[PDB]
């Protein structure tokens, strides 16, 4: 949930 | 089941109650000031630079990107929508009222508008981070490093400056020497864990949310909002558009973040 995701 | 409301009487109704107010800030907010957002700097967008495995394997390419954008940056000014929302903060500070922005955005343009409670949760386009000592620093330096004076053009079909890796910007503490990369938080990496307490105290407690200007497509931030949302805390969107997470919300409000904010935080 922290990573900085585009999906 | 019903489409978001678009009265701004039905807003103003909630905005005078509120005692604890979020604003989730993105690119849109800044576009107004003439800042480009990304949106095509060469042939890349912004995900395919703002990489570790970019980063790792061109580096001399990353700080291209980010030299551009911070000497573009430099020259822009806060917009009314940037001026809205830092003198309602000031406005209800006096009242005991709390208005607190979490932004996207790594321009800063906030903090030049005079936004003091802020949560800059993809880091800045001016610090930067020491690859070896870890060292988090400020740097607003014109041009960064010697080799990127005159670099980072923008259109298509410019030729990469190839700098080598010694050239690029180097640490100065105590004769460290190792590679500087920005400090901004890059697809495939973690936010700091401790803006994300603050992030979920702020969410987990609010009256109030604005979702502002953001295409709610990266993640966990586009994840905020709805978060309140959920608890029934009602949620207004502004955009020239609409959004996957619109739907969850009470309003939105077509158009420019500049026109709609000033009138809704008036
Ligand atoms: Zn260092």
């Amino acid at each position: 949930t922290a990573r900085k995701s585009t999906g | 089941t019903a489409r978001p409301s678009s009265s701004m009487a039905d807003f103003r109704k909630f905005f005078a109650k509120a005692k604890h107010i979020v604003i989730i800030s993105g690119a849109g907010v800044s576009a107004e000031s003439g800042v480009p957002t990304f949106g095509y700097w060469r042939k890349w967008q912004a995900q395919d630079l703002a990489t570790p495995l970019a980063f790792a394997h061109n580096p001399s390419r990353v700080w291209e990107f980010y030299h551009y954008r911070r000497e573009v940056m430099g020259s822009k000014e806060p917009n009314a929508g940037h001026r809205a929302i830092a003198e309602c903060e000031t406005r209800l500070g006096k009242q005991g009222r709390r208005v607190v922005v979490i932004t996207q955005n790594i321009d800063e343009l906030h903090r030049k508008a005079g936004t003091k409670n802020l949560l800059e949760i993809h880091g800045s386009l001016f610090k930067t981070r020491c690859t070896s000592c870890g060292v988090v620093a400020e740097n607003y330096k014109s041009p960064i490093c010697p080799a990127l004076s005159g670099k980072g053009a923008p259109e298509p079909g410019t030729q990469d400056a190839s700098i080598p890796v010694e050239k690029l910007p180097r640490c100065e503490e105590a004769g460290c020497g190792g590679l500087l990369r920005p400090h901004v938080v890059w697809f495939g990496e973690n936010l700091d864990p401790a803006i994300l307490e603050e992030v979920d105290r702020e969410l987990a407690h609010c009256d109030l949310c604005l979702v502002v200007g953001t295409s709610s497509v990266v993640y966990p931030a586009a994840m905020f909002a709805p978060q309140v949302a959920a608890r029934g805390v009602p949620v207004a969107e502004f955009n020239t558009e609409t959004t996957p997470a619109t739907n969850r919300f009470r309003f939105h409000f077509q158009g420019p973040c500049g026109t709609t904010l000033p009138e809704a935080l008036a």
